[PDB]
């Protein structure tokens, strides 16, 4: 991080009319991808047009996969002739606080992490588009934390069907859904491969105990009711214990020394507790409001401190 | 027993400053200048036939 | 493609030196008229 | 950037000199805020619910609220500065531990809830629980063994750290007090190993040492069971703890003009991530 802030400066050229140059002014906080972190670029550069492969327009669940390599930065302030942003990797200014502007169909609350996500809503991919340059510029979706978690579970969920509903949420009560497409074979293979990866390294000789827990749960959930609306009434594991009588493996080699119970649990928190982050992106970014309210609006501005 | 090292001397350059008038080229100019540009959108000329 | 201001050529900043056909080449130009002698929106 | 918790009136003599000996403590508070009310800053400003909150709970709250440490202590309001904002200006906050656990110079700094064994203010009726700043390294430890101890209840308690001994039991309410994390636990793992179980049916049949190594080097290269409508049912529920886990350090200590290890009663410097 550097004292006197770090600002990318991205270019805007020279013949822009002026029902596209206020087309532009809207756009006072969004979400901007760099490639690099240059001090200067090109909107060609920044456009969906450089968002391509060869040729290939990706869907959504790519549109994830190629925002990790890229470096998310927020527009502070629009000049005519330059945008000026400022990546989120980095530095965010000397004060540490970026106003966003929420296109979600959600309000925010105080301290919640943003992760951010593609325009996956119905009636809300709502693209600037510039005319006299021949542009779009999709601006991604900034999102609560424990939505970024469903959605993405959404997708890659929906993708494995495909290699033979599901897409109806519901978050503060207010009913959206999600649009449904045909899924490019290619990335949604890179989707699985990182599942199974950190599936299977979570699975140490000391879960062959756990696993001989689940008689004990489903006799749980019987008297405590916080047991019972754990598990759920669509899960896998009550149906499981209805069928399956566990019983433990007789002995260890060289198990007095060592615990069984300790390196499954190290094991499960750096590999598939943290499967929320290989999937997705990284929450960069939480709310951490002034003065304001407890929920910012849809619509309006809100003040940013960085988060883990 | 005597020895000794030397620097026998130092040579530079000098910075050959150029005005543009100079040039040959300074006549496919109109070269009057504007204290602002930046508070200017789109400008026009008129010539008629 | 605005409409330019007509009393700019009542009083002309700097005159030109060789008269060619102008509608052979428009695109150097953005507001272009063939005015057919003295016409309509002219005034 | 120095923020007020005001104190409201009616203190006694003894919890004038309670509050006294709370001098360079971590707190949390809701929004960074300039003047600020001693009510929301209590163990009772996040007892919503009807029980009050366990562990699990304790460190929800602690990643929607926002880390304070306090500065000087006057009679009339409790200064402090936030370490997410307030830092970036001045530069390094004292900090008192309340560990059993000495510090080194260069390691990051999480945060527990006392789960070990509490300032109690009976003129303004609350209680005042504080977190346990732990080095991070022992923060995956030390969970992940009392998450352990619960699991042998339906050897362990040995711990060296910098030279010294470690007693985890020092077992009625604390057993008690961290119900709710070990069942989550074995939920989301018997949730996955069976998930994964259902999708490839041979993970738990191939031979270990012969050819499982095949199965493992291949994924390297680059009525009805409602089962893929329970993926969503354990990719947001281990998307969830996958923070709450974590325990990301705040604070890093940099030692400068004093001792290399600091004890149990002193003070340590501290710099967030600049």
């Amino acid at each position: 991080m550097l004292a006197d802030g770090f600002e990318t400066d991205i270019a805007i050229p020279s013949g822009i009319s002026r029902p596209d140059a206020a087309a532009l002014q809207r756009c006072e906080g969004r979400v901007v991808f760099l490639p690099t972190i240059r001090r200067q670029l090109t909107l060609a550069d920044v456009a969906h047009e450089s968002f391509v492969s060869g040729g290939v327009s990706p869907d959504t669940l790519g549109l994830l996969l190629a925002y990790r390599r890229r470096f998310p930065a927020v527009i502070t302030r629009v000049l005519p002739t330059r945008i000026v942003a400022c990546p989120l990797d980095v530095g965010l200014t000397h004060a540490g606080t970026v106003n966003l502007r929420n296109t979600s169909p959600v309000d925010l609350c105080n301290g919640d992490p943003i992760s951010l996500v593609p325009p996956v809503f119905e009636g809300q991919a709502t693209d600037v588009r510039l005319d006299s340059l021949d542009l779009t510029l999709r601006f991604p979706v900034p999102l609560p934390s424990p939505l970024a978690r469903e959605i993405v579970a959404r997708l890659v969920a929906r993708g494995i069907r495909d290699l033979n509903d599901l897409n109806v949420l519901y978050y503060n009560g207010s009913r959206l859904s999600l649009l449904a497409d045909v899924q490019q074979l290619g990335p949604v293979n890179a989707e699985l491969r990182s599942l199974v990866l950190n599936m299977v390294y979570s699975i140490t000789e000391g879960t062959t105990i756990i696993l001989t827990l689940i008689p004990r749960l489903f006799a749980l959930s019987a008297q405590d009711g916080y047991v019972n609306a754990l598990l759920q009434m669509q899960s896998v594991t009550r149906e499981a214990a209805q069928l399956i009588h566990p019983e433990a493996p007789a002995l260890m080699q060289d198990g007095e020394r060592r615990l069984p119970l300790y390196e499954a649990l190290v094991a499960w928190l750096t590999h598939a507790g943290q499967l929320g982050d290989t999937l997705a992106l990284a929450p960069v970014v939480r709310v951490c409001t002034f003065d304001g309210a407890a929920v910012v609006r849809s619509g309006d501005m809100a003040p940013v401190i960085r988060y883990p | 027993d005597v020895e000794f090292d030397a620097l026998l001397g130092s040579y530079c350059n000098t910075l050959s400053l150029v005005r543009f008038l100079e040039l040959g080229l300074s006549v496919a100019c109109v070269c009057t200048k504007f204290p602002e540009l930046a508070y200017m959108n789109e400008g026009r000329v008129q010539f008629e036939v | 493609p605005p409409g330019y201001r007509y009393a700019a050529a009542m009083v002309p900043t700097g005159s030109l030196l060789s008269t060619i056909e102008v509608a052979s080449h428009r695109r150097l130009f953005d507001f272009f008229s063939r005015v057919r002698s003295d016409a309509n929106s002219l005034y």
